C-alpha cells in the first residue's frame, strides 16, 4: 500500500512500514533479523545525523570561501586550523576520542540494556538518559524544546523528515568526496562551473568519470 | 478571534488563553506544557529588553546624532573603568536573574523582601510580578497585556532591523530612514543586492573587522556576512 | 451529450461536464484526484487570465509603440518616461510585496473557501464568491454575472486557452525571427514561401545573456537554435 | 540472513577468516618491525 523503492515489487516481510523512511529497500536482506535491524536503525540514524552536520558545515565553509571571507576548503580546513592555531593534532585526536568514547559507550550500553543509563550513576542525572525509543533519545538534554513529547503526529512527521534528510546528506557527502577526487576543486566551485555552462561542464566532460569519453 | 492567517485552523495547543495568542506555531514548539511555560517568560523578557533597547537607540540618535549606537560601546568614556562596570552589571544582573528564575521554577517563593520583612509581593502569575513593580495600571490588565506583547514583538523585529541596517549601511535608524526616504526606489535591500545562477552580489560589510579598545583588538564581524543576499 | 475533443473517444468518469469548457480531454489522467483537479482548474484559470492579459498587452504595445520590441521591453533603458533607467530593485520590491499579498489571499481562499471574502480593514466589504476562482463583487463592478454564468465561463476558458497558445506562439516567433507578432505576420505576408518556419527555425535571435544595469541575466531559447 | 551467518560460522569459513587475520597481523608486524631476531 505504502510507496516502496521499486514500484510493483512487494516490500519484504521484515519491513512493515513501522520505522521512519520505510520504503522496503533491503535486497540483500541485511536487516532481516530483528536485533540486527534495530542495530542498523541506530547506525543509519547516527550516520544521517553526522552526514547532516558535515554537509551543513561543508556548505557554509564553501559559501564563505566563494565570497571574500578567507574561509578554506573542506579538504584543507584541518591543515589550516592545525597550522594557523598552535594546536597539536594527536592531542586533539585524544580529546575527541575521550569525549566520543564516553558518549558512544553510554549510547552502546543503553542499546544493550534500555533505560540502564537512567539509574543516576552519572552525576545523579536520571530522566535525562532514559531514552524514548531506539535511536531516539528524548529528554530535557537532547530535546530541550520538547518536540518529541507533544503532538505525536508531528513527531512522526519530523522522524520521517530526519531520516530522509539524513539519507540525502549521506549522498551529498559521497558527492563531495567524489567531486573532490575527480575535479579537484570545492563543491561550490563545481556548482558555479556547472551553472556557467551546464551543457559542457558536468561529469560526462570531466575526463575522469567516463574514461571512454 | 483574530489569527495570523484568516481562515486557517490554529494549533490544538493554542486555545487563545495566553495574551497575544494568534494561533501562530507552524513548528509546534509550544505543544509541550513546560516548554510553553518557559517560552512565555522568554518571550516576555525578550519583548521588554527589545522595547527598552529600541527606545534607547532612538533617543540616543535624537539626543546624540554624532555618536553611532553600534560604536556606543567603544566611544563612551566614563570615570568608572570598563571592568568595574562589567563587574557591577554582572552582580546586579545575576541577582535579579536568579530571583526571576526561581520565581519561574517555584512560583510564590521569592515574593518576600529579604531585607525588610514587612514588604512582600502579592500573589501573581509568572512573568507578571506586579505589586511594587506596577505602581500604576491605567486600564484593563488583559488589554494592556496584549498591547505589551504586540509592542514587544514589533520592537524585537525593529532591533533586528536596526542591527542589519547598521551592518549593511553603517548608519543609525533615523539616518537610514532619511537615506531611504531620499531615494526610495534605490535604497531598498533589493536595490543593494541580487542573486542569480550566474552571479551573486552582496552589499559590503560597513562594520570594520577589528576594533581597537584600549589595546585589546575586539573582533566585530557582520552577522552571517557569507549568507547575505 | 456535449462534443468531446475527438470523434469516437470516451470521456473520463470524472469529466461529466460540470466545469465550463469540458471536452473530456485528459490523456494523462491528472484529473483523477478531485483535490488535484480543483487545484489544476485554479491554475488553468490563472494561466488563462494572465495569458489573455499578455497577448492583449503585446498587441496593444505593438500597435501604439511599433518601435519598441516586446521581447526587450523589460530592459530598464526601454522603459517609458519617467520610468526610464529606473532602479529595478525597487520595482521588484513593489511587485513582490503587492503580488505576494494578493496571491496569499487567493491561496488562502483556495485552502478555505469563503474565508477571506471580507476586507480585513473596513468591515462589511465582502465579495460574494459563488465558486472558486470567481470572486465577483468588487472584481465585477459592471454586474455581468447576473445571467448565464455557464456560457460566459465557457467563453472565458476557451479564450484563455487560445490566448495561452497564442502567447507561446508569440514567444517562439520572437525567438526565431527577432520581431513581434504583427511584424512577423507582415514579414510572412510579404513572401509566404520565403519567410516561414521552414527557414526561420534553427536560429535563436536571443543573446546568451544581458547585463541589466549591474548584474547579468542569462537568456536562452526554448529550442537549441543557432545563437 | 540467519542461515548465511550459520554458514559463515562453519569450520572452514571460520578457519579461513581466523588464519587470514592471524597471517595479516604477523605480516603487518613484520612490515612495521622489519627483521626481528631478538627481544
Amino acid at each position: 500500500v505504502r510507496p516502496v523503492w521499486f514500484p510493483g515489487n512487494p516490500p519484504p516481510a521484515h519491513l512493515d512500514g513501522s520505522l521512519a523512511g520505510d520504503y522496503g529497500f533491503d535486497p540483500l536482506f541485511l536487516g532481516q533479523e530483528p536485533q540486527t535491524l534495530k542495530w542498523y536503525v541506530q547506525a543509519e540514524l547516527v550516520h544521517g545525523r553526522f552526514a547532516m552536520l558535515g554537509a551543513a558545515g561543508i556548505i557554509l565553509t564553501s559559501i564563505g570561501a566563494k565570497v571574500g571571507l578567507g574561509f578554506p576548503e573542506w579538504y584543507d580546513a584541518g591543515k589550516v586550523v592545525v597550522e594557523k592555531n598552535n594546536i597539536d593534532f594527536p592531542t586533539l585526536m585524544v580529546i575527541q576520542f575521550y569525549l566520543m568514547g564516553w558518549a558512544e559507550t553510554k549510547r552502546w550500553y543503553d542499546f544493550k540494556n534500555p533505560g540502564s543509563q537512567a539509574d543516576g550513576s552519572f552525576l545523579g542525572f536520571t530522566e535525562e538518559f532514559k531514552g524514548l525509543e531506539n535511536g531516539y533519545p528524548g529528554g530535557r538534554f537532547f530535546d530541550p524544546m520538547g518536540l518529541s513529547r507533544g503532538d505525536a503526529a508531528k513527531y512522526q512527521e519530523y522522524k520521517q523528515k530526519e531520516v530522509k534528510n539524513g539519507r540525502l546528506a549521506m549522498i551529498a557527502c559521497l558527492g563531495f568526496a567524489a567531486q573532490y577526487a575527480a575535479t579537484g576543486k570545492g563543491p561550490l566551485d563545481n556548482l558555479a562551473d556547472h551553472l556557467a555552462d551546464p551543457n559542457h561542464v558536468n561529469f560526462a566532460t570531466n575526463g575522469v568519470s567516463i574514461p571512454i569519453a | 478571534r483574530p489569527l495570523w492567517l484568516p481562515g486557517s485552523t490554529p494549533p490544538a495547543h493554542l486555545k487563545g488563553d495566553l495574551p497575544g495568542d494568534f494561533g501562530f506555531d507552524p513548528l509546534g514548539l509550544g505543544a509541550n506544557a513546560e516548554s510553553l511555560k518557559w517560552f512565555k517568560e522568554s518571550e516576555l523578557v525578550h519583548s521588554r529588553w527589545a522595547m527598552a533597547a529600541v527606545a534607547g537607540i532612538l533617543v540616543q540618535e535624537i539626543v546624540r546624532p554624532d555618536v553611532f549606537w553600534y560604536n556606543a560601546g567603544k566611544e563612551v568614556e566614563s570615570p568608572l573603568g570598563p571592568l568595574g562596570l562589567l563587574a557591577v552589571e554582572f552582580f546586579l544582573m545575576h541577582w535579579v536573574e536568579v530571583r526571576r528564575w526561581q520565581d519561574l521554577r517555584k512560583p510564590g517563593s521569592v515574593d518576600q523582601d529579604p531585607i525588610f520583612s514587612q514588604y512582600k509581593l502579592p500573589p501573581h502569575e509568572v512573568g507578571y510580578p506586579g505589586g511594587v513593580f506596577a505602581p500604576f495600571i491605567p486600564g484593563d490588565l488583559a488589554e494592556l497585556k496584549v498591547k505589551e506583547i504586540k509592542n514587544g514583538r514589533l520592537a524585537m523585529l525593529a532591533f533586528v532591523g536596526f542591527v542589519m541596517a547598521a551592518q549593511v549601511t553603517g548608519k543609525g535608524p533615523i539616518a537610514a530612514l532619511q537615506e531611504h526616504l531620499a531615494d526610495p526606489w534605490g535604497t531598498t535591500i533589493f536595490s543593494k543586492a541580487a542573486v542569480v545562477p550566474g552571479q551573486a552580489v552582496a552589499p559590503p560589510c560597513k562594520i570594520p573587522a577589528s576594533v581597537s579598545y584600549k589595546g585589546i583588538e575586539i573582533p566585530t564581524p557582520c552577522f552571517l556576512q557569507g549568507l547575505w543576499p | 451529450d456535449r462534443k468531446l475533443w475527438a470523434p469516437g473517444v470516451v470521456a473520463p468518469e470524472y469529466l461529466k461536464g460540470d466545469l465550463a469548457g469540458d471536452y473530456g480531454w485528459d490523456p494523462l489522467g491528472l484529473g483523477a484526484d478531485p483535490t488535484a483537479l480543483k487545484w489544476y482548474r485554479q491554475s488553468e484559470l490563472q494561466h488563462a487570465r494572465w495569458a489573455m492579459l499578455g497577448v492583449a498587452g503585446v498587441l496593444v504595445q505593438e500597435i501604439v509603440k511599433p518601435d519598441v520590441y516586446f521581447y526587450e521591453a523589460g530592459l530598464p533603458q526601454n522603459l517609458p518616461e519617467p520610468f526610464t533607467n529606473i532602479n529595478m530593485g525597487g520595482l521588484l520590491a513593489w511587485e513582490f510585496i503587492l503580488m505576494h499579498w494578493v496571491e496569499v489571499r487567493r491561496w488562502q481562499d483556495y485552502k478555505n473557501f469563503g474565508s477571506v471574502n471580507e476586507d480585513p480593514i473596513f468591515k462589511g466589504n465582502k465579495v460574494p464568491n459563488p465558486e472558486m476562482g470567481y470572486p465577483g463583487g468588487i472584481f465585477d463592478p459592471f454586474g455581468f454575472s447576473k445571467g448565464n454564468l455557464k456560457e460566459l465561463q465557457t467563453k472565458e476558458i476557451k479564450n484563455g486557452r487560445l490566448a495561452m497558445i497564442a502567447y507561446m506562439a508569440f514567444i517562439l516567433q520572437a525567438q526565431a525571427t527577432g520581431k513581434g507578432p504583427l511584424a512577423a505576420l507582415s514579414a510572412h505576408l510579404s513572401n509566404p514561401f520565403g519567410n516561414n518556419i521552414l527557414k526561420n527555425i534553427g536560429t535563436c535571435t536571443v543573446p546568451h545573456s544581458v547585463d541589466v544595469q549591474g548584474l547579468t541575466i542569462p537568456l536562452t531559447c526554448l529550442w537549441p537554435g543557432s545563437q | 540472513m540467519k542461515d548465511f551467518t550459520t554458514y559463515l560460522s562453519t569450520a572452514p569459513v571460520i578457519a579461513t577468516i581466523w588464519f587470514t587475520f592471524t597471517a595479516g597481523l604477523l605480516i603487518e608486524i613484520n612490515r612495521y618491525f622489519p627483521d626481528p631476531l631478538v627481544f
